[PDB]
């Protein structure tokens, strides 16, 4: 059961990283695909969480 | 105040006698250095120049000054043999990477303020 | 940090509890390393019996700290001549008894353990008051009253650029530096 | 302490120490020219430079003293002393958790038969003194250089010595090799004169001389 | 107090040479540095993506320098002279000159950052708080000229933090 | 306003262990023998 | 504000400016030369001058603590507004 | 006395299974050589004093185990190497006789720190 | 902490102790970076009753070192009494 939802928290990263094209964006950009809340963003496009 | 103590010689006989194996050890050592520390330089070249520095100081009178400089002396020849110093550390005494420094008054003049 | 008459700024506020909560999971670490060199032959064939020397050797060749606490020798500067407030503390010095590698590992792994006992002691015994000594002439005066008071910025004035006049003499003053 | 900002002192070492101090200068007369006690509870045992086996082993082997632990040995050059060199020998009791500081005069030329037999830590503690400063210590097993450079020239711990020395190193592409140059610095050591001309403690003033 | 840290009594019982035996024979010890280090495997990691994250730090972090300025504009520095004089690198140097309006102050601030400590006796130095050590690290170079800062460079880095290192010495300076 | 300063906890902090925690555990030097022939015998058999 | 040289060569508050050959002018080419646009002089200038009917006036500079070491200037020279010397704030009082 | 204890705690400093016996035959020695040091001579009587009075109950105290706290000075097994370094000491100062007045008066004014 | 029980056991079992209960890592535990402002002591000598410097001369109370003997019955003593054999460890002797 515990693999279960480690699986399922796995592909609501693919779901939060705006589904396919946002998750192969991060991972091939930042090597994170860890998603938080947005928190602020400044005058510049830096998404921060 | 004359009265004084010597660190390795009463008289400069001794300190005379104490430059000349240290003399005849450093005329010995020039082939073997420059062979194993792979320099460019000439045996005679060493040899002249070993001469060299043996002069500029061939003028003190107290017998502590020369023999103590004698111990000073001693203490590059072994510093050689074993490999210690390293080429940059014997080519030094060829110093050789300068401009010629100026010798007439009028030259000294043209460089600088500076006598 | 350390500064002549005490410290220079004091700590911000709450640091004493992170550090108490390092201070919790560090002891766990330590055993972590006993754990994994301690008993493991290889460590022990490449450290056992190597290097030993004698107490008298030890002593004359100037050796301090470990290198005479691994020889058995009964010495330490913390117990033997408390500086600061060293003397009002507790700890264990680990003295081992065969002078080799070993012994100065266990020694320090120890000596690990004791200055964790440290820790918890001045934590729970951290007094209030001031950071330097009350005078200007060797601490440089607060910025608060730097910028209200004349004394206070002569003196800082003076501290800054000349400095502190010390008195004449000589001291070699001796800490137990984990060197 | 009444005053917390001075640093309290301890009478009781301080005469107990003094009580030292003439003890081993009744035993030597010939070389104690002088014993201090300092305000710190610190003894110093002026001594004959001739003295340096003699008393050391006094200190490491007698019963009342057991001073064994050579702490440092350093030298102190005032060039307004005929003696310029002032080695300082510093010595820590395990049993008696004292400390003991000797010092002898010495001229550049004038030597100090080695204490090596004495401590045998002295034997690297004295191939910087010779190094450092100039002060050769005879009968020595050896004299190398261990701070200064491979033949670098000169004593710099000597107050006549400049702090920026006088060889620089660059690496030259004529030659493939590192090489030496008279030091001329991107910028000078702007010197700071902060003895204040108002006088300081009038403790340890000097007389009118 | 003292304690000793190796004086093992070895039990000659038949049970414990048993022991000592299967320790040797089978490399239980050993086998024990196998199951402690495959413990940490099944462990998170803590490594932090950098640049995507950067380390903790704190509001008395000591970096690169920048010369503020009032809340009117006008620079702080005041040709205070202080801060070279208890500079231990002596990096800044700083000459004065009058000035048209009579504020005198400096001309020149150059501080080499290949001289410089990050001592933290700047702002301890002048008064007037005007060179502060900014909290940034990243000012990595590639030619060594540009490591040599001036009046210009110090004041622009003050221009360029001033959001940050006002509120760095507002939460900092009831310690100071 | 009052002396406010970084002070412990007016109980203290808790206590820190600071011994050794080496794990006592494994079997028996002749458990670990008595298995180590029990499944030769059957390797053998 | 900022002006420019000849050369171009935005001058900076102290008044640096290289000279038409100025050798050392060569490493300001390929890069640039920076100049804080920002010059103290005139940015004090527009700055009101404040009107405090008093004789002395403090002028910490805002947080005191956080400003500048507190002065006490004095105010009755009619001609000359008096300002703090670390601040640089013009204090003028109304009419004494 | 008692069980003889296996080891010092100093390695090294090996453990004498006769330790009473050894420490009077070495205060016997040093009384024995300081028979050759003049009456008037200080270091004389200052160990013609801790040697007679430290051979008392060693002589008649024979437990080594009391005997630590008589001498306060840690175990028997090294006070007896303190006692071999203070008959060490009565060769050396032999020699030395430091009794005279001082060598040299120290010229003039070297001393009195500060310049 | 992040993983699931299962890993939890085969960390626990693996290294023969629990390791929930303290970690290398930190976590919300630690104190928040924006604590209050403090308020920091005065100094002992800060009152402004009286305080002269005359009292504390810290500097000034400084003495050259004293004469005792110089070049220009008795008893036995030692610079300081010898040290006394410390005990051993009341909560662990051997280790
Ligand atoms: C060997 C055992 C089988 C493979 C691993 C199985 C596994 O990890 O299962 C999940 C799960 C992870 O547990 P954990 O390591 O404690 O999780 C820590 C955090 O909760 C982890 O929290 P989280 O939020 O980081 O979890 C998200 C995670 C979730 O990741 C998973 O669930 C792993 C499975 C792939 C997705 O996915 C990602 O991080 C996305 C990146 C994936 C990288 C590439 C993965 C390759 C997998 C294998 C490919 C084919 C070979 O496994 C277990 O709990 C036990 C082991 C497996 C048991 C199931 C039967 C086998
Ligand atoms: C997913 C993967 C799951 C399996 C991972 C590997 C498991 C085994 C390695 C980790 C062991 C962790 C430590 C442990 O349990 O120690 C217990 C104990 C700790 O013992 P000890 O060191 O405390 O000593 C106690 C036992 N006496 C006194 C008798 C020595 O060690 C053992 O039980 C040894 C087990 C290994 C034996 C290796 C030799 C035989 C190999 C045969 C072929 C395979
Ligand atoms: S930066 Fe500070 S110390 Fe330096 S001159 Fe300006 S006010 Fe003085
Ligand atoms: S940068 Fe560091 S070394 Fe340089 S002046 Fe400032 S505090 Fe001193
Ligand atoms: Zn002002």
């Amino acid at each position: 059961m515990e693999l279960v939802q480690v699986l399922r928290r796995g592909l609501q990263q693919v779901s939060g990283h705006g589904g396919l094209r946002g998750y192969l964006r991060v991972l091939f950009r930042a090597n994170d695909v860890r998603v938080g809340t947005l928190v602020g963003e400044d005058k510049y496009g830096n998404k921060y969480y | 105040g004359t009265s004084v103590k010597p660190i390795f010689s009463r008289d400069m006989n001794e300190a005379k006698r104490r430059v000349r194996e240290l003399y005849r050890a450093w005329y010995r050592e020039v082939p073997n250095t420059v062979h194993l520390f792979q320099l460019d330089i000439s045996v005679k070249q060493g040899r002249d120049k070993v001469r060299e520095m043996f002069m500029k100081n061939a003028h003190v009178t107290d017998p502590r000054v020369v023999d103590l400089l004698v111990i000073k002396g001693k203490m590059e020849l072994e510093e050689t043999i074993n490999v210690w110093k390293q080429r940059t550390h014997i080519m030094r005494f060829f110093h050789e990477t300068e401009a010629p420094r100026p010798t007439d008054f009028l030259s000294k003049f043209y460089v600088g303020h500076d006598p | 940090y350390i500064r002549p008459g005490g410290v220079h700024q004091d700590l911000p506020l709450g640091l004493l509890d992170d550090i108490y909560e390092f201070s919790k999971n560090f002891s766990f670490r330590i055993d972590e390393l006993e754990e994994m060199l301690t008993n493991n032959r290889i460590w022990r064939n490449r450290t056992v019996d190597i290097g030993v020397v004698t107490a008298e050797d030890a002593l004359n060749y100037g050796f301090s700290g470990v290198m005479l606490r691994g020889s058995g020798i009964q010495w330490d500067l913390r117990k033997t001549q408390p500086y600061d407030v060293y003397d009002q503390v507790e700890f264990d010095v680990p003295i081992g008894s065969r002078g080799d590698c070993y012994d100065r590992y266990l020694c320090r792994v120890e000596e690990m353990r004791q200055s964790l006992r440290i820790i918890s002691q001045c934590l729970n015994k951290m007094p209030p008051g001031e950071i330097k000594v009350d005078d200007a002439k060797v601490s440089p005066p607060k910025r608060a009253e730097m910028k209200t008071s004349m004394e206070s910025l002569i003196h800082h004035f003076k501290l800054y650029t000349e400095g502190y006049q010390v008195p004449p003499g000589a001291t070699y003053t001796a800490i137990e530096a984990p060197k | 302490d009444t005053r917390p900002t001075i640093r309290p002192r301890n009478d009781v070492v301080h005469k107990q120490l003094s009580a030292f101090g003439q003890y081993v200068a009744e035993i030597l007369p010939k070389y104690v020219q002088q014993v201090q006690v300092s305000c710190f509870n610190e003894l110093e045992i002026f001594i004959h430079p001739d003295g340096v086996i003699p008393v050391l082993t006094f200190l490491r082997d007698h019963t009342n003293a057991q001073f064994k632990s050579l702490a440092d040995l350093t030298a102190v050059d005032v060039p307004t002393r005929q003696n310029r060199f002032e080695i300082v020998y510093n010595l820590l009791s395990l049993r008696f958790n004292s400390q003991i500081r000797v010092k002898t005069y010495t001229d550049e030329l004038t030597p100090i038969e080695s204490s090596v037999t004495v401590y045998k830590a002295a034997n690297w503690y004295e191939r910087e003194i010779w190094d450092m400063f100039g002060v050769f210590f005879a009968n020595h097993p050896d004299l190398r250089r261990i701070l200064t450079g491979y033949g670098f020239e000169g004593h710099p711990f000597r107050k006549d010595f400049p702090l920026s020395g006088y060889v620089e190193l660059r690496y030259d592409d004529e030659v493939k090799r590192v090489v030496a140059e008279p030091v001329e610095l991107a910028q000078e050591f702007r010197k700071f004169d902060l003895n204040s001309p108002w006088e300081a403690f009038p403790a340890y003033r000097q007389p009118p001389e | 107090t003292y304690k000793f840290v190796n004086m093992r009594e070895p039990s000659m019982d038949m049970k414990s040479v048993t022991d000592r035996a299967a320790q040797t024979l089978l490399w239980t010890e050993l086998v024990r540095g196998l199951g402690m280090t495959l413990s940490y495997l099944f462990r998170e990691p803590a490594t932090i993506n950098y640049p995507f994250e950067k380390g903790p730090l704190s509001p008395r972090f000591r970096g690169e320098h920048a010369l503020r300025r009032y809340p009117s504009g006008e620079e702080r520095c005041i040709a205070c002279k202080l801060c070279e004089a208890v500079c231990p690198a002596q990096a800044i140097t700083i000459e004065a000159e009058p000035r048209a309006d009579g504020s005198r102050r400096t001309t020149r601030y150059d501080i080499d950052m290949t001289k410089c400590i990050y001592c933290g006796f700047c702002q301890e130095a002048c008064p007037v708080d005007a060179i502060v050590e900014g909290p940034n690290f990243e000012f990595s170079t590639e030619t060594h000229e540009e490591l040599l800062y001036n009046k210009e460079k110090l004041l622009n880095n003050g221009d360029k933090w001033e959001a940050e290192i006002a509120a760095n010495i507002q939460a900092d300076y009831l310690y100071r | 306003s009052k002396v406010k300063q970084d002070m412990p906890p007016p109980g203290g902090y808790g206590p820190i262990d600071y011994k050794r925690n080496l794990p006592r555990r494994g079997l028996s030097g002749y458990s670990m023998f008595a298995v180590g022939i029990g499944t030769l015998l059957f390797g053998y058999w | 504000g900022v002006r420019t040289s000849p050369t171009g060569e935005k001058v900076t508050h102290t008044g640096q400016a290289y000279d038409d050959g100025d050798y050392r002018r060569v490493r300001f080419s390929d890069r640039q030369k920076e100049v804080n646009e920002n010059f103290a002089i005139d940015l004090i200038a527009e700055q009101p001058v404040s009107e405090v009917g008093s004789r002395v006036i403090s002028c910490d500079g805002g947080g005191g603590a956080l400003g500048h070491p507190r002065v006490y200037i004095n105010l009755d020279k009619e001609t000359k507004t008096g300002t703090c010397g670390y601040c640089g704030l013009q204090f003028r009082q109304p009419h004494h | 006395a008692g069980l003889l204890k296996k080891t010092t705690g100093l390695v090294g400093l090996a453990v004498c299974e006769t330790p009473h016996e050894r420490l009077k035959i070495l205060y016997t020695k040093i009384l024995d050589v300081l028979g050759q040091i003049p009456k008037n001579a200080a270091y004389r009587k200052y160990t013609e004093q801790i040697t007679n009075e430290k051979l008392g109950m060693v002589k008649a105290e024979p437990d080594v185990k009391k005997l630590e706290e008589q001498l306060q000075g840690g175990q028997i097994e090294e006070v007896i190497l303190q006692a071999e370094n203070e008959l060490s000491l009565a060769r050396k100062m032999l020699r030395w006789k430091p009794w005279e007045p001082l060598v040299e008066e120290p010229p003039a004014n070297q001393w009195k720190w500060p310049i | 902490a992040s993983a699931t029980r299962v890993i939890q056991l085969l960390r626990n079992w693996a290294s023969g102790r629990d390791l929930q209960a303290k970690l290398q890592l930190r976590y919300q535990e630690i104190s928040k970076r924006t604590q209050p402002p403090p308020k920091l002591p005065v100094g002992p000598s800060h009152k402004l009753s009286n305080n002269y410097y005359c009292t504390r001369d810290g500097r000034r109370e400084a003495m050259p070192p004293s004469i005792v003997m110089s070049s220009q019955e008795k008893k036995a003593v030692t610079p300081a009494p010898p040290i006394k054999r410390w005990e051993l460890s009341k909560d662990q002797p051997y280790l």
